[PDB]
């Protein structure tokens, strides 16, 4: 285990982090967010039919969007900037092209096909999106062409959600046949399925060199999967924790596992001690939604209660 | 297919009052500031005022405060400029201009047509300066040209206010160059800039026949807003 | 009747040459000081009991975000008021009536009667307001609106504005703070003539704007309540627990009314029989009935709208320790 | 060479072994709309043409779907899972994406004779047509041996090539 | 593939990556635009 | 003070959020009711007869959503139609309208809001009268085309009036392929009551296991007398849940008819053998609710709203809007101070 | 009416010669289909002829023939009909004309055999050889056939009533 080979290495010790801004003005459930690739611009996605995109650096939104349908439960951003893509209820990923839109807001492709909620969603490129959905399906796009170019089948219940290896070579879901599986992209198939949570898995994320991942789930625990060694490492589980994780995200080292709770904390462990090493606190609802920039400057935290804040 | 289309040029006595109009269309009309840029007839460009989307916010040069009102009617996507106590020294070529100003976003990327307008007989501001008025050259070879300014364009912010800009003879000015080093649309990967704090040089590769024309760099570090005179290219 | 003084009026003749000035001698010739002995330990008990209550709300408040909610500010109000009553009531008072007279001069008298009656009237728009909201709220008379924390600082500050457009005058050129009762308490200059301060006009005022207002608002609003409350108990015939809720309301607004009308119909029927009952004089002894029920408001007020509302009921199980 | 490969050309397969015939066109099939102009046919001896495959994918109205079209590109795999009586013939992959249309090589395929005893039949010329200058015998080789083994014709003792 | 191997990838990827995070290691209000 | 052109960004984002707060603020004050239950092999169907029936409400606004789907099915089907005539090498009859071709293309991106001048009506109706066309159209097994395809067209005079108002059958017409959600936007009483028939159940328990918190209103249909434990299991994990502690559990009894003359036929006992009571509607019915009820164990009120039903001619508004008014006072009154 | 396809055309034409192939289709919408030609070599080579589409405004025609064959259609008959000049050697074949086009032909027609050869139609010379006394005592015995300067094929041969082949 992890744990008795990085004892003798020092503790991180304090980690006293303080909101260096508040963003505000969602007035109902934040359900999405996403950070941009300039570790600066982000999107966020809320019950009130908006999504916006806000520039973190002077506290400016950019664009808010207003949705077709407000059913929504995921949303991605493009690398590239151009485009977005939100989900719903309706089994419609619609795409929206955020530069050559000379000042109104179009669709830009209406993806049609999946025979349940769209759950999840990531961007390859301006090309091709890997999406997951409730209909137990995932399903890779030409969004140029609209057609469902690619598809990965073989969970045998609803699949939950998504996550996009570093170099976009592999990706990883996450269903309610308590599994994850991951996937490559071009051949549609399934190299390997990991299972041992008893719970659907709602949540997963992966380490900063794309050679391990770990998950979190609605039963209490995280886990650390490793590909290369195609098994569970570590479970992170407090006893009088019983109630679903809502989010996870890495610091840039690695060093830090960032997890948010039903009690409405974002418990900070040190993942080379196993120690909880911080606490985040200050929401007065659950934290529903987390993750670091990509740079590693600061972390975003959304919540329940509609706010969103800005921690470093 | 974005349009502006200005209307209302002509002939005027002096000290009389003449409205100009700007017809947008195929684009959010209300979402974009707008400005009036003039050009007397044998000389640079002068920015002439703005008014900001929302109408919140106008901007007139010094000559002109008080006396000329720039205006928008943004239900009907129209821009106006009305002028008064006309004097010989407003006969100008008149650009209506689009910009809106987000993060990243690309200020005065589209321009109209333009209207003429001729009026018949009867100290603070940075200084730029291109020493050279005009350079021959020939198809093929690399041309570099500068501009300089009497106060550092680097602001506090970490931004240099610096945008190129090219007229070609005849036609409306197109913007080649903006915040240092974004490529405009459509603008060929043959031009570049480069520069420092208060000196500054387009550079181009293997000059074509369409690179001919008035060469302006423009400071928008703050209003009134200011040109230079311009860099004529010739042949030989 | 009295001894008419310019800083003072002490009823009682002086034809005998006893009376003496309030800010002077140790008034021990108006009553033994057995009597300010029970009066000075009562303020003291009061003390105990007030701050104790309006200070435990101010640290549960704070210990507690759940009950940081717009709606919750006007109580804080009240908390404020009535630390008003005690520091600018209770503790001159009582430096007084253990010296006998009063210590801190005319502007002393100034500043008392003031922060005293700030306290009392910001209390009681306090809840004229708190009345006006739960109406708004519930009978939801306005069409899609909401009521958020910009209404309830709008409240706020009328309660401000109106409270010193009644205590701030006094202290301009207007009817004249002055020792009254038994001049260890300086209050408003009701009971006595003085065209100077122009007495009359302003006394008028405190009757109509203090008096007939509130009692029309409450009557009114609450009307409207139990109209709308009986109204729905007559649609919905088998809902027990609205039967319950139906009752206890009514069972709270009836308390919420006597309580009112035992607080201000005292000084209402006091001014009133003094006004259409021209040529008559009664002493301290009764004069100090009515600021006995004004301060044991200051009382049972804290009690019934801070301890009793089951949004703070809720902290008392974790309060009491 | 305008190459449009049919491969292997002849396949000896057992009964019922599935076969998988490739087909490479000199030429990418793909048109402007993003399609495949792709026919699997056979075509058998005494009879006309049947399409197998049509789409790569739609398989045609009364066809087995032993017959399965798969690839992309200019690579094509017709797969038979099961050899019958009725495959026999010539197998086509024709495309329809480049005018004028071009045909495949195409593999035969054919039901493999059973084994036994060498039966021949000769009849030489009469001396009447040995004397008029010419000769043709006819042989007729029923079930002979060895199978590999090709068809000879000896004239004053030596091996002719040419008839 | 048993874990302490990977676990040794695990440190000699964390060490020299102090340097870059701001939290951890902290940072000087200077090398932040996010001074007000 | 570093505003350089920077101080018009604010001001561009203080105009997006005032937009984002007026919407924000009409919102919310919705009236929410959620339908589920889809169990069985028509629960819908009959939920919405009962909305045919007794819900109604059709202003010129809500005709007026449709008006862009009218348009898109329309424009998706004549592309479809000219798609296929270049696919199966269909030619004019005429070769003047190869420039309607090429305008064909342009007017093609011309898919706005209501562009139908004259000529692009002609354009169509001569399309329509097309030979080719018209064989397409009897070949539209073939491919994907809106079975009123040829309705509408041929309906031009009459769809293009500007005081068209769709029917109940043109909705039906709408197409639905795998989600739908009914939606309206009438006016009753001065509240703006919205509507929401939900199916797709059977397996997106997790959609409402925690996806839903806040809303008015459950709606939970039942089959009566049309595996079953699994059913019990479900309503189980779903109705004791903690979260859902305070949300109301209404039930619509439907198919009332056929339940009473099971219930005559049909011993309740195939589903509870343990049930000792009569087979009368009222003693099952009890029975039902107390069993469902008694899952929860957290909760010391109830406020279940139970109702009995007739046929067709049954004052359903007036039900439903009692109880929408009695929910909203109680949910008033349990957050002003008032208990 | 009935779906019918009939050719007709077919048969011996001398080097440099004309000849008139038709095909008529009836029974079904020929002005909305396409319509193929397809060539057949004996060598069990198949070389494509030409496709129509439904209306004939398009045509595709190999480059090395153009000039030789000329194709037309009649909507009063809904036949089309291929006049052939100048033949080769390996334009000898079987012809099929196919209803549909290269993206629609499922039904392929009967067709008709062209043949060209320089040489004159010659009557062959045809002598049974029976086996020798001895050699027909077997289960099977086959007779010989000596048919020479056969000209065009096929020969007939009946004999027994004609019983054996």
């Amino acid at each position: 285990t992890l744990s008795q080979i990085t004892n003798n290495i020092d503790p991180v010790g304090r980690i006293q982090m303080r909101t260096r801004r508040t963003l505000r003005g969602h007035l109902a459930k934040i359900y999405a967010m996403h950070w941009g690739t300039d570790s600066r611009l982000l999107v966020s996605a809320s019950q009130d039919g908006k999504l916006i995109i806000w520039d973190s650096y002077t506290t400016n939104k950019v664009h808010a969007i207003p949705l077709r349908s407000s059913w929504v439960m995921t949303c991605a951003y493009a690398p590239s900037g151009n485009y977005v893509a939100c989900g719903g209820l309706d089994n419609i990923c619609s795409i929206y092209n955020l530069k050559t839109r000379e000042g109104n807001v179009r669709v830009s492709r209406e993806l049609a096909g999946h025979t349940g909620y769209l759950s999840c969603c990531r961007f390859l490129d301006d090309n091709q999106i890997v999406t997951s959905s409730g209909d137990t399906t995932c399903a890779l796009w030409d969004i140029e062409t609209g057609q469902q170019t690619t598809t990965f089948t073989g969970h045998t219940g609803d699949v939950m959600s998504l996550s996009l290896a570093p170099d976009t070579r592999l990706f990883v879901s996450g269903a309610c046949d308590a599994s994850a599986k991951l996937w490559d992209v071009r051949e549609g198939m399934c190299r390997q399925t990991f299972t041992g949570h008893e719970s659907d898995i709602n949540a997963i994320c992966f380490f900063p060199n794309g050679n391990a991942f770990a998950t979190g789930s609605d039963d209490a625990t995280c886990r650390l999967f490793d590909l290369r060694a195609d098994q569970e490492l570590m479970t992170y589980s407090h006893d009088n924790i019983i109630c679903g994780i809502t989010s996870v995200s890495f610091s840039k080292s690695g060093r830090l596992l960032l997890a948010g709770y039903d009690d409405f904390n974002c418990n900070v462990w040190d993942a080379l001690k196993a120690d909880r090493a911080g606490v985040l606190a200050g929401h007065d609802n659950r934290v529903s939604c987390l993750g670091v920039t990509d740079d590693g400057m600061a972390v975003a935290t959304g919540s329940w209660d509609s706010f969103l804040k800005i921690w470093n | 297919d974005v349009q502006l289309v200005e209307s209302g040029g002509g002939l005027v006595q002096p000290g009389g009052s003449r409205k100009l109009s700007c017809s947008a269309s195929g684009f959010a009309f209300s979402s974009f500031g707008m400005h009036w840029v003039r050009q007397a007839p044998e000389k640079g460009l002068e920015w002439v005022a703005y008014i900001s989307s929302g109408s919140g916010t106008i901007y007139y040069a010094d000559t002109v405060k008080g006396r000329f009102t720039i205006s928008r009617d943004d239900p009907k996507n129209t821009l106006f400029l009305q002028m008064t106590s006309l004097r010989s020294e407003d006969t100008a070529m008149y650009y209506c201009v689009r910009s809106i100003y987000y993060y990243g976003s690309s200020p005065f990327d589209f321009w109209g047509q333009g209207t003429t307008l001729t009026v018949s007989s009867g100290g603070s501001d940075i200084v730029m300066t291109q020493a050279t008025s005009s350079v021959p050259v020939t198809p093929g070879e690399s041309v570099s040209i500068s501009c300089r300014s009497s106060k550092s364009l680097l602001h506090s912010n970490g931004n240099t206010y610096l945008y190129w800009f090219l007229q070609r003879p005849g036609q409306s000015p197109q913007l080649l160059i903006y915040r240092m080093s974004n490529l405009a649309s459509g603008v060929p990967d043959r031009f570049s800039g480069s520069g420092s704090g208060t000196a500054f040089t387009l550079t181009i590769s293997r000059l074509e026949a369409e690179d001919v024309g008035v060469y302006y760099c423009m400071q928008h570090l703050e209003y009134p807003l200011t040109f230079g005179a311009g860099t004529k290219l010739e042949l030989k | 009747c009295g001894t008419e003084g310019p800083n003072f009026y002490v009823p009682f003749s002086n034809k005998t040459g006893v009376v003496r000035s309030p800010f002077e001698a140790p008034q021990y010739y108006l009553a033994e000081p057995w009597q300010f002995s029970m009066l000075a330990a009562y303020m003291f008990l009061l003390i105990m009991l007030g701050f104790p209550i309006n200070f435990l709300t101010l640290y549960v408040t704070v210990q507690h975000k759940k009950l940081r909610t717009p709606l919750n500010y006007i109580l804080l109000n009240l908390a404020v008021a009535d630390l008003f009553m005690v520091f600018g009531g209770f503790t001159t008072t009582l430096y007084t009536s253990l010296h006998g007279y009063f210590v801190f001069g005319p502007t002393g008298c100034n500043l008392e009667g003031f922060f005293a009656t700030l306290g009392g009237e910001i209390a009681l728009w306090s809840l004229v307001v708190l009345a006006i909201e739960r109406y708004v709220v519930v009978c939801k008379p306005m069409s899609n609106f909401r009521f958020g924390e910009n209404h309830a600082i709008m409240g706020v500050a009328f309660t401000w504005v109106m409270a010193l457009a009644c205590a701030a005058p006094p202290l301009v050129g207007w009817s004249r703070y002055i020792p009254e009762g038994m001049q260890c308490s300086c209050g408003i200059d009701y009971y006595t003539p003085h065209e100077e301060t122009n007495n009359e006009s302003f006394v008028i005022y405190m009757f109509v704007v203090h008096f007939i207002i509130p009692l029309i608002v409450i009557f009114f609003c609450y009307g409207q309540l139990v109209f709308t409350v009986k109204e729905a108990a007559a649609q919905q015939q088998e809902s027990a627990t609205t039967q319950k809720a139906e009752k206890e309301v009514t069972r709270m607004v009836i308390i919420y009314v006597i309580a009112f009308l035992i607080c201000w119909l005292p000084y209402a029927g006091v001014a009133f029989y003094i006004f259409t009952h021209q040529g008559s004089c009664f002493g301290p002894i009764f004069m100090t009935i009515p600021a006995f029920f004004a301060k044991t408001s200051a009382v049972y007020n804290p009690v019934i709208y801070i301890m009793m509302n089951k949004q703070f009921r809720n902290c008392m199980v974790t309060t009491l320790c | 060479d305008v190459v449009m490969t049919q491969t292997p050309l002849t396949l000896s397969v057992t009964i019922g072994q599935p076969a998988s015939i490739s087909c490479k066109s000199s030429q990418s099939l793909l048109d402007s709309d993003g399609e495949t102009s792709l026919n699997w046919l056979l075509q058998r001896p005494g009879q006309s043409p049947k399409r197998l495959i049509y789409l790569v994918s739609k398989l045609d109205s009364g066809v087995p779907d032993r017959f399965t079209g798969s690839g992309s590109g200019t690579d094509f795999t017709l797969k038979i899972s099961r050899v019958e009586a009725a495959d026999l013939g010539v197998y086509y992959c024709w495309q329809g994406t480049h005018f004028p249309l071009t045909f495949g090589a195409g593999t035969k395929l054919e039901l493999k004779r059973a084994d036994a005893a060498p039966t021949v039949s000769i009849f030489p010329p009469s001396s009447e047509q040995l004397t008029s200058g010419g000769a043709s015998v006819v042989c007729f080789l029923n079930n002979f041996y060895p199978k590999d083994i090709n068809v000879k014709w000896k004239i004053d003792g030596s091996e002719r090539q040419n008839g | 593939m048993l874990v302490s191997k990977c676990c040794e990838e695990f440190r000699d990827y964390v060490e020299e990556r102090s340097g870059e995070d701001p939290l951890v290691k902290g940072i000087p209000e200077d090398k932040n635009p996010f001074k007000e | 003070t570093l505003s350089a052109e920077d101080k018009a960004a604010v001001e561009r984002s203080k105009m997006i959020d005032r937009n984002l707060r007026e919407d924000g603020e009409k919102a919310a004050r919705e009236v929410k009711l959620l339908l589920l239950g889809a169990g069985e092999s028509g629960k819908s169907t009959i939920v919405k007869q009962m909305k045919i029936i007794h819900e109604a409400g059709y202003s010129e606004e809500e005709c007026k959503q449709y008006k862009a789907v009218v348009y898109s099915n329309t424009i998706q089907s004549i592309i479809a139609i000219i798609r296929a005539m270049g696919r199966l090498k269909i030619d004019f009859g005429d070769s003047a309208r190869a420039d309607d071709a090429r305008q064909l293309f342009v007017l093609a991106g011309a898919a706005e809001e209501g562009f139908m001048t004259a000529e692009l009506a002609g354009v169509i109706k001569r399309l329509w009268k097309d030979s080719g066309v018209q064989a397409c159209f009897n070949r539209s097994r073939e491919y994907q085309l809106n079975d009123s395809a040829a309705y509408y067209l041929n309906d031009l005079d009459r769809i293009a009036q500007p005081n068209y108002i769709p029917t109940q059958q043109d909705v039906l017409r709408t197409r639905v392929k795998t989600t739908g959600i009914v939606e309206t936007h009438f006016t009753f009483k001065d509240l703006h009551f919205k509507m929401f028939d939900v199916g797709g159940q059977r397996s997106e328990r997790k959609k409402w296991i925690h996806c839903f918190e806040g809303v008015t209103a459950i709606i939970f249909c039942v089959a009566l007398s049309d595996r079953m434990h699994e059913s019990m299991k479900l309503f189980d994990s779903i109705c004791n849940n903690k979260w859902f502690t305070d949300t109301s559990i209404i039930l619509f009894l439907n198919k009332k008819d056929l339940f009473e003359e099971k219930i005559k036929k049909s011993p309740l006992t195939i589903c509870y053998p343990e049930y000792a009571g009569s087979n009368t509607y009222e003693e099952a019915a009890a029975y039902i609710q107390c069993q469902f009820e008694d899952l929860n164990k957290r909760k010391d009120t109830k406020e279940i709203y139970t109702h009995f039903t007739c046929a067709t001619d049954t004052k359903n508004v007036q039900f439903v809007f009692d109880a929408v008014t009695d929910v909203i006072i109680k949910n008033n009154l349990k957050d002003c101070g008032l208990f | 009416c009935e779906v019918q396809l009939v050719e007709s055309g077919g048969g011996l034409v001398k080097p440099g010669g004309s000849l008139k192939l038709s095909c008529a289709a009836s029974g079904f919408t020929f002005s909305s289909y396409a319509m193929s030609w397809v060539r057949q070599t004996p060598e069990k080579r198949l070389e494509w002829v030409a496709t129509i589409s439904s209306r004939g405004l398009y045509t595709y025609f190999p480059d090395s023939m153009k000039g030789r064959f000329t194709i037309s259609r009649d909507n009063a008959k809904n036949t089309l009909s291929l006049q052939m000049s100048s033949l080769r050697s390996e334009d000898t074949a079987m012809y099929y004309c196919l209803r549909g086009g290269g993206y629609d032909a499922d039904y392929w027609g009967q067709g008709t055999t062209l043949t060209v050869s320089s040489a004159k139609t010659t009557a062959p010379s045809v002598y049974p050889l029976a086996p020798v006394c001895g050699d027909t005592t077997g289960s099977s015995v086959t007779l010989g056939c000596l048919v020479k300067g056969y000209f065009p094929e096929p020969v007939t041969l009946t004999w027994n009533s004609g019983s054996l082949s």
